């Protein structure tokens, strides 16, 4: 079974499923030698063990100097890649216990990971932002937030960025409160009817406030919405 | 199906009443540098008495694993991911999420588990991850962590993971044990009698990262380890800390069974 | 059985159970999709025993090419074997 190990081993010889392969294997082997040792065919056993347990000792050896120069590396151009560092940084930190500036680095993307989870709302907020919102963004300045911004798209400017999100999220609570408007547009006793056009009308026109304009085409598109409705 | 191609299936759960041959199935790609470009992921039910185009498709917004049924029912499934968000789906609607379980501060991890507790009258859950911080979440109404307290060993190294837990065969009050991937299997009640801190047994001794845990049924209580490529057979005693039926040493690395 | 256990059974069907008879209408609708659904899985299986022979080591067969007749005369018996399926079934129907 030495030799079923060294088939296994150099036939299919996260990134830390290498080193992970090398110790399973090593601290494996490592048992037997303990269990023989408690002299002609150990002459040969002693051969194979030697350089077997010695050079995949060199591979694991050699494999920590090249992650440590990738570690390195991706780190520089940080200043995907982080999922895998981040996984590999605590993986390998799982195994020296059983840099400093890289892993107080690590706390700090942890902690603007709640930043980076706030930016995931910002990039919704995006996507959902119109024809109805073409007269408040025809009139709107956001603009000037959005180029706030984008001079930050190219240490505490990052958190106080982050308080400009929180204000631009509450801009996209105006725009989500246009597409509440816009949703509330959008819904003898002939009286009673007209009565519900009218207050749906004036809670529109209310909540409101070239846009007199367009409130005079939100106004049309509701009666001709009423017409469509009415007629059946 | 033809659509199932470039897509491990990393789990495969069963449906639970008697006579419905149905499986519910689950197909993932890990190592995710090599996340596919391609298909986002989409599990299935397949049934035996047509090799029918799948029933039903759940549709999750990332990568499905571990997706475990809802107990002895024709009715609800749960699911995993990536992201640590969990999953929720009916039977009467090809669709997405019935029920996402959002993301609250803790679990930001991959989750291999869906587990249920046997909560009465209802339904439950719990996960486990490569943080350690196996997190309880609700019952029935679906949003909050119940008893949401990150695990922790006893000498503060509390990134500590899991795979594959086992329950109680005798009628259930929540002991248990989680297939801690870094060779030594752990264990826990919840019930903490003592102070919080409850997890008495690291059963070293097997092998590099485990894949196996399994209670044994239709007598007794003894457990499996058939992770690594050595398929053991252990014992729960605080004296018997090393297996009883060890079995072969084998080769091509083990990876799973029952 | 998935060559035979199919076309046994695609031969063993009942269309016809036991006006009102619209009814064996809506019924022979349903086993419709049953065969149809049989079939596929055979067009698949065929098909997929071609493959389990094509791709394979076996280091004397990459100078010696797999031939193609007689894999069409393959695909040609799992066609005749349909046809016999369902000349059965309906006969028995008749009857």
């Amino acid at each position: 079974d030495l030799k079923d190990v060294a088939d296994l081993f150099h036939q299919y010889k996260p990134y830390s499923g290498a080193a992970y392969w090398v110790r399973g294997l090593m601290e494996r082997i490592k048992d037997p030698m303990d269990r023989l040792l408690t002299s002609e065919l150990f002459r040969e056993i002693q051969r194979t063990y030697d350089h077997l347990w010695e050079e995949m000792t060199e591979y694991r050896t050699r494999a920590v100097d090249a992650w440590c120069a990738q570690v390195a590396a991706t780190s520089d151009e940080k200043l995907p890649a982080l999922v895998r560092l981040l996984r590999e940084t605590k993986y390998f930190l799982l195994l020296e216990t059983s840099s400093a500036k890289d892993l107080f680095a690590s706390a700090d993307t942890f902690r603007q990971q709640i930043s980076a989870l706030d930016l995931i709302c910002s990039i919704y907020n995006k996507v959902q932002r119109l024809a109805v919102e073409k007269p408040l963004v025809q009139q709107k300045l956001d603009a000037v937030e959005q180029a706030l911004n984008r001079g930050l798209a190219e240490i505490d400017t990052y958190i106080k960025e982050c308080m400009e999100l929180v204000k631009d999220v509450d801009l996209v609570l105006n725009t989500i409160k246009d597409n509440v408007k816009a949703t509330q547009g959008i819904l003898f006793d002939e009286l009673n009817d007209a009565f519900n056009q009218l207050i749906q009308q004036r809670h529109s026109e209310i909540r409101d406030a070239k846009g007199a304009a367009s409130w005079r085409a939100y106004v049309d598109y509701f009666s001709n919405i009423v017409i469509d409705g009415f007629s059946a | 199906d033809p659509n199932n191609i470039k897509r491990s299936a990393s789990y495969v759960n069963w449906h639970p009443d008697g006579s419905v041959p149905k499986v519910v199935v689950a197909y993932s790609i890990l190592q995710f540098q090599q996340q596919p470009a391609g298909m986002p992921l989409s599990s299935y039910i397949w049934d035996v008495n047509n090799p029918n185009t799948p029933e039903y498709e759940m549709v999750p917004t990332s990568q499905i694993c571990c997706a475990k049924f809802n107990l002895k029912d024709n009715n609800l499934v749960g699911a995993g991911q990536y992201n640590g968000q969990l999953a929720y789906f009916d039977v009467r609607k090809g669709n997405g999420p019935v029920e996402a379980t959002p993301i609250d501060i803790s679990h930001r991890d991959p989750i291999y588990d869906f587990a249920w507790l046997q909560s009465k009258t209802g339904t439950e859950c719990m996960t486990v991850s490569t943080d350690g911080n196996v997190l309880w979440w609700d019952l029935r109404k679906m949003n909050e962590c119940v008893e949401n307290m990150p695990l922790k060993e006893k000498n503060s190294e509390t990134t500590v993971g899991g795979v594959c837990l086992e329950y109680d065969t005798n009628a259930g009050p929540t002991n248990f044990m989680v297939g801690t991937e870094q060779g030594q299997i752990f264990s826990c009640n919840r019930k903490a009698k003592n102070p919080v801190d409850r997890v008495k047994y690291v059963l070293s001794g097997h092998h590099g990262p485990i894949y196996g845990l399994r209670r044994n049924p239709f007598n007794s209580k003894y457990f499996l380890s058939i992770g690594d490529w050595t398929a053991r057979v252990w014992v729960e005693d605080t004296a018997v800390k090393t297996p009883i039926l060890t079995t072969k040493y084998h080769p091509t690395y083990l990876t799973g069974g029952t | 059985n998935r060559v035979d256990s199919n076309l046994g059974a695609i031969s063993s069907t009942l269309l016809v159970e036991l006006e009102g008879f619209v009814e064996q209408n809506r019924f022979q609708k349903k086993q419709a999709e049953l065969l149809a659904i049989r079939n596929e899985e055979v067009r698949r299986a065929i098909e997929d025993l071609y493959t389990l022979v094509r791709n394979y080591p076996r280091e004397n067969t990459e100078d010696v090419l797999d031939e193609k007749e007689v894999s069409l005369l393959v695909r040609h018996y799992s066609k005749n074997m349909y046809n016999a399926i369902m000349q059965c079934t309906l006969n028995s129907l008749q009857a």
